[PDB]
């Protein structure tokens, strides 16, 4: 999955 | 004589992968007789060259400022590559070095736990919701509030205390106007951290 | 030259009238060719002749450490009295002089607020539970657990953080075994500081 911050991208495994 | 100051990258720069990450080596009281430097960056040993100098600062206490910054990718750093700046300057008789890397040791997943306040603080005024951040390693992180989508800046936040497991722990703390937290809001306590699941977990906060 | 540091008195010190709170002059870097140094304090401008000398200890850098201590009045220091130590040697231009005292400005009632483990937690083995101190000014402060009269030692607290109201605020965690916890035992939280009632304070906490 991907974690958003502020709709901003933190990171995909 | 010159001096050197060797800076990691901001621990959301190297955990937002949309972001960009980079080693700061700051060299102060430097003389206008022999303001040049010469900078060479070596990662584990191993020579790299895509440094560059950002613009010269005269300090006005006579002495000049020069940085060189190199930038770094995100998997190198936490996986705890060494970076070594060397320095060397006209007036110093044996060129300086300084290395800095990620604290040494196995990384730990934070536990995150968010808190309402006391049926004591209701009385008052404003009110303390509080997230805990345990258990973690190592001690770079970055704590951010939040609700329906939005930044709520009122919040502060410890130092990270060291644990005795070795781990590292902090509370941050946001204040919001009473009412608010009556009024059936919903906050949000937002932690980066490389231990964690695509270094970044979100916990919420409401009133029952 | 020689270098000199001046501290408080131990927060606890000032706030338990049945120990004797201290200030302290502290000079390092003291030559061996020349380690006779002369001491005067003053207490708001005014000179004081009761400060006593700390045994001379060598630290083994060329260097002797030169110690003198100055007992005060709680009331003394609570009121904010500015304590002075001059320090003369003779490998030493003029003498060096520092000074210290309370944190200025009015004293804030601390809030002490009492926080359970969340439910989230209550899977593990051990459990947190917090003591949120806000509300207080100076910074200057003492937090403790106890329990059944028996003091609790297996917890940290923060440093001080200064709040946006100009307050300050901390957290002191003591970690327990859950087990203790559901077996419904009382931990408490003590905390001394000049604006509580009798410079002393305790709330409690239970399942
Ligand atoms: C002439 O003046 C200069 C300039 O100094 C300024 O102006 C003067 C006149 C005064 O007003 C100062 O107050 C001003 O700073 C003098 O230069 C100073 O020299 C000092 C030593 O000679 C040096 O001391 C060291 O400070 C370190 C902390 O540096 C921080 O914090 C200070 C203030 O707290 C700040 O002013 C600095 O700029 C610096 O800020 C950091 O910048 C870094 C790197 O750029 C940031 O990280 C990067 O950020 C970018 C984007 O911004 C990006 O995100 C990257 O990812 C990231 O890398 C970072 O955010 C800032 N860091 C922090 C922590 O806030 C101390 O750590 C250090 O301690 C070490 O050494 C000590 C003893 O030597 C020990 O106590 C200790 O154990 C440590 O080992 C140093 O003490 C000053 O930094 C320096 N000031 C500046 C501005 O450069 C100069 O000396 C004087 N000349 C003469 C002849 O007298
Ligand atoms: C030779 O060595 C000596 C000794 O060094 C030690 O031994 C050698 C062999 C080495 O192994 C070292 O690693 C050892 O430290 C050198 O002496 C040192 O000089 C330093 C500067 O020259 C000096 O630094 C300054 O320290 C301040 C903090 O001092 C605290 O904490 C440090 C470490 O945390 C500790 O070393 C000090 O002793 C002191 O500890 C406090 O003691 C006071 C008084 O004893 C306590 O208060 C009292 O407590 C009693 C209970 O007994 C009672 O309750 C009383 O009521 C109360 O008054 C207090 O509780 C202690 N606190 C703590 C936390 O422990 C720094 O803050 C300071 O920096 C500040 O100043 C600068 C501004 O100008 C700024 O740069 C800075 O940002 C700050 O504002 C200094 O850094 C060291 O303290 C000193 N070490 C000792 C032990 O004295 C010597 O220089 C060297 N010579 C040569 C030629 O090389």
């Amino acid at each position: 999955d991907c974690a958003w911050h502020l709709g901003e991208l933190v990171w995909c495994t | 004589g010159p001096s050197v100051f060797l800076f990691p990258p901001k621990p959301k720069d190297t955990l937002m992968i949309s972001r960009t990450p980079e080693v700061t080596c700051v060299v102060v009281d430097v003389s206008h007789e022999d303001p040049e430097v010469k900078f060479n960056w070596y990662v584990d040993g191993v020579e790299v060259h895509n440094a560059k100098t950002k613009p010269r600062e005269e300090q006005y206490n006579s002495t000049y400022r020069v940085v060189s910054v190199l930038t770094v990718l995100h998997q190198d750093w936490l996986n705890g590559k060494e970076y070594k700046c060397k320095v060397s300057n006209k007036a110093l008789p044996a060129p300086i070095e300084k290395t800095i890397s990620k604290a040494k040791g196995q990384p730990r997943e934070p536990q995150v736990y968010t808190l309402p306040p006391s049926r004591e603080e209701m009385t008052k005024n404003q009110v303390s919701l509080t997230c805990l951040v345990k258990g973690f390693y190592p001690s770079d992180i970055a704590v951010e509030w939040e609700s329906n989508g939005q930044p709520e800046n009122n919040y502060k936040t410890t130092p990270p205390v060291l644990d005795s497991d070795g781990s590292f722990f902090l509370m941050s703390k946001l204040t919001v106007d009473k009412s608010r937290w009556q009024q059936g809001n919903v906050f949000s306590c937002s932690v980066m951290h490389e231990a964690l699941h695509n270094h970044y977990t979100q916990k919420s906060l409401s009133l029952s």
